[PDB]
């Protein structure tokens, strides 16, 4: 809102021919929303999305808690858990699972026992390098080329 | 002395930097216009919130010689004394529209006197401070702080007279300390509301029977008593009585023992507000989704109805909302009416998001929408090169994904589609849930009317009913706020402004305002006051069907004279009422210097009697 | 248009569970748009584009003339 | 009349200067409007839309055709 009304303004400005090109307005709204991003202090970014029904002894979570990897600036990795199937519609990670993959940069299936795996193999048909193993069907498959 | 013409003012409320109910509304939305005609002459006050001021609030620097002009030194050097006797706050902008400065006072900064304080109350006038109640003891707090800060101003400032606006109860002890330390200070205290107003119409009478009932006692009932002195006081010692509508009038005259001087209506940053077939769509869309599998009704013959709020199940009206429904259902059935009305309730409540069900429905109908898209756009590029190449369009591969699509909108046997979209928490217990089964609106093909509870605010990324409150308000034809206590009613009055008809209520505050500046308008006003609640049920029904058996072309008018009612409600024009609000407290204040500032001596009863 | 016409029955009948899909209406205004596409006789497609002030003179009308396109 | 916003100039019965005075009579008038009058001028022109459609205009086809066979065959019409 506020970038297209400085534009009209550029605009305007421009076509009469013949510092401040936000009026104190647009600053207090601005303002308003950078201060509505402040962290409480000291709570840093969840390694979860959602409400777990069973947070205590939940594997995933436990283990990233075992490890430690609680997203402070000084990791360098983050860690996010999404205990559901991905939605375009969804209020959080709206996507498809098929976009999700796509925007992705690396998919990692370290799987110990998988007859094939559909999951690496269509990360790849999609044209996104992946790890997988060579006790997964399409690992072993994958090795032979 | 003292200055009329241009003087300070000073507005206080629990709510100006928290949002904490709905005077927060009133005064954020107010801001603008206030400002433009007090600029730095007008400032806010109010307790400071601890945990949210810093989301709110661009925090000043008041001991800088820039802060104020040299004209306002007096306000500065009353903050110094305050903060000298270690009275700690904050000064600055509250970040709303219009920007206007704020004093948030410290009431941890002041705890110490509170014994000192709960006690010089009481020796003037009577009113206990039970220490169990930490409403009270903060209301005290305020109260004490912000009439020392304004007997300072007072005592500091010899150019301009000085105006004291407060808003509730809780934010009303700095009045009676004003009138009895005889400060020279003129103040007005509006309710929006009454404590005992509140309290009465818990359970479920009152419009007939407050005339006739001992205040004293029944506060005493609701273990209420001294919150009620509070209240009470706070409406003699003031200057000016003002209540936010005609029908809280009503109430406090009888309840508070004194007439209020005028109306404060609350009006609306219009502006804020700024189609209908547009978010229409969005509707059809959940609809169709919602309906699978018994879509047996023309949604080019279906009206969208909505109730929407606080769940409150009486207060706000949802019991007449419903019951009015399933009769309005026979009066189509047995008219054999061809229309269809979907009636959404929207009002949030416990639960644990969108049903498996509801969900489904949703999807499916998606894919459906995806499945013909593809197949058209097939089609069209056949028909086109062929067309083009001159001199069952529908090959077997698109017949098999349309059947599938089709085949998944099957609805189990006999199901039907859901009165709700989500699973509730307390899915026995709760009052709509058990209201719309008792009057066995289940949304079968017969039903004229169906029923939709969607028990949380609307969003508009959301997977189901995929708008924004305000989209979606656009997207129905009619609103129906049956409420039975509402000293004003904000979720009436956006409907309208946002250009769509409603009905309203005539023991609503922004419906007996309504009735004052008919039908064809837009607004519809149930007499809920008068008439027995059967009377007042036939009425809404009354209307609604009115609504119903109304051509495309009648229909198309209502919202465009609705849509124009829209800037009759704007603080441009409502704000006119606090002028006069404002104005009749220095004219009582000052009745000489008024008088040389006119040339005549006008009424002082009424701010309509001064005007 | 026509497509999208398609498109809505498409999608109303199968909202509804429980071979010619264009009405004649539709099936006239393509009629027309298609008997628009008419060359009259022997007409061939331009080999230019626009009203060329020199035309008879012009060397690249002339060379393309002279060779045959 | 001018509230639907349809304006009628006399060029019929005023001399052709006075013709041209009411013509400009009728834009000051417009310009002079301020944007709600407007807003509800073209509202109301919106409905008149309607009452232009064959819909409605044919029926004037229909009185005439009638009026044909009234007046072609007097005997079998007024049996009829």
């Amino acid at each position: 809102e506020v970038t297209t009304s400085i534009g009209k303004r550029i605009f305007d400005h421009a076509i009469r021919y013949p510092g401040e090109l936000l009026k104190s307005s647009d600053k207090v709204m601005l303002k308003r929303r950078i201060l509505a991003l402040r962290r409480p202090e000291g709570q840093l970014p969840p390694i979860v999305t959602h409400n777990m029904v069973d947070d205590a002894n939940d594997l995933i979570l436990n283990k990233i808690r075992q490890v430690q990897l609680f997203n402070s600036p000084s990791d360098r990795v983050k860690m996010i858990f999404h205990p559901e199937f991905l939605n375009a519609n969804n209020p959080i990670l709206g996507l498809d699972y098929d976009e999700f993959v796509r925007g992705c940069h690396l998919g990692v299936f370290p799987s110990y026992y998988e007859p094939w795996g559909y999951t690496p193999a269509e990360c790849t048909v999609m044209g996104v390098p992946s790890i997988t193993t060579n006790v997964s069907g399409f690992g072993s498959y994958m090795e032979d080329l | 002395s003292r200055d009329l013409q241009n003087h300070l003012l000073f507005e206080t409320a629990t709510e100006v930097a928290n949002r904490v109910g709905g005077i927060y509304s009133v005064l954020k939305s107010k801001a603008p216009i206030t400002v433009a005609q007090y600029k730095d002459h007008y400032h806010l006050i109010g307790p400071l919130n601890k945990a949210t001021y810093q989301n709110e609030v661009d925090i000043l620097d008041w001991k800088k010689p820039e802060a104020f002009s040299d004209e306002m030194r007096p306000v500065q050097h009353a903050l110094q004394t305050m903060e000298s006797r270690g009275v700690h706050f904050v000064y600055g902008r509250w970040l709303i529209e219009g920007a206007p400065k704020v004093i948030l006072f410290d009431l941890d900064s002041v705890r110490g006197y509170s014994n000192e304080w709960k006690g010089d109350l009481w020796s003037l006038v009577g009113i206990p401070s039970p220490e169990n109640d930490f409403e009270t003891n903060d209301a005290i707090l305020l109260g004490y702080t912000v009439a020392w800060f304004l007997g300072e101003v007072a005592h500091l400032d010899s150019q301009h007279a000085i105006v004291a606006h407060f808003h509730e109860w809780l934010a009303g002890v700095a009045l009676p300390l004003c009138r009895k330390r005889r400060i020279d200070v003129v103040t007005i205290f509006t309710t929006h509301a009454t404590l005992l107003g509140r309290y009465l119409c818990a359970s479920g009478d009152f419009y007939n029977c407050l005339e006739s009932v001992d205040v004293d006692h029944e506060a005493g009932r609701f273990g209420i008593y001294h919150r009620y002195c509070i209240e009470r006081a706070a409406a003699h010692s003031a200057d000016v009585f003002t209540t936010v509508s005609q029908i809280t009038a009503f109430e406090a005259e009888h309840l508070l023992k004194r007439k209020p001087d005028g109306i404060l209506p609350n009006g609306l940053n219009v502006i804020k507000f700024q189609l209908h077939a547009l978010k229409k769509e969005k509707i059809n869309d959940f609809v169709r989704g919602h309906f699978h599998g018994c879509f047996d009704f023309d949604l080019d013959n279906t009206l969208y109805f909505f109730i929407a709020g606080r769940y409150e199940y009486k207060n706000k009206g949802a019991d007449m909302f419903i019951e009015a429904l399933a009769r309005l259902n026979y009066r189509l059935k047995v008219s054999g009416s061809k229309k269809t009305v979907v009636a959404f309730i929207v009002m949030p409540a416990k639960n644990n998001s969108f049903t498996v069900e509801a969900l489904k429905g949703q999807a499916e109908v998606r894919a459906l929408e995806n499945t013909v898209h593809e197949v058209t756009t097939s089609i069209g590029k056949r028909i086109f090169d062929h067309a083009i190449r001159y001199p069952e369009l529908l090959k077997s591969s698109d017949k098999v994904m349309l059947k599938r699509r089709i085949l998944a909108l099957r609805r189990p046997e006999g199901q039907l589609p859901p009165i709700v979209t989500h699973n509730m928490v307390d899915d026995a217990n709760d009052l709509i849930l058990n209201k719309i089964r008792q009057v066995q609106l289940f949304n079968s093909p017969s039903d004229r009317v169906k029923m939709i509870f969607h028990p949380e605010f609307l969003n508009a990324n959301n997977p189901i009913l995929g708008l924004d409150y305000d989209e979606f308000v656009r997207g129905c034809h009619l609103g129906v706020f049956p409420s039975y206590y509402e000293p004003w009613g904000y979720t009436p009055a956006e409907c309208t402004v946002m250009g769509v008809p409603s009905i309203t209520t005539n023991v609503s505050g922004f419906g007996s305002y309504m009735e004052d500046l008919a039908k064809d308008y837009g607004i519809y006003i149930v007499d809920r006051r008068f008439k027995a609640p059967d009377e007042s049920v036939e009425q809404l029904v009354d209307y609604m069907e009115e609504f119903v058996k109304k051509t495309a072309a009648q229909a198309i008018n209502q919202r465009n004279r609705t849509e124009r009612l829209s800037d009759l409600l704007d603080w441009k024009r409502m704000g006119l009422e606090y002028v006069k609000a404002r104005q009749l407290a220095l004219r009582r204040g000052y009745p000489d210097q008024f008088r040389e500032l006119v040339g005549e001596e006008l009424n002082d009863s009424n701010m309509d009697a001064l005007a």
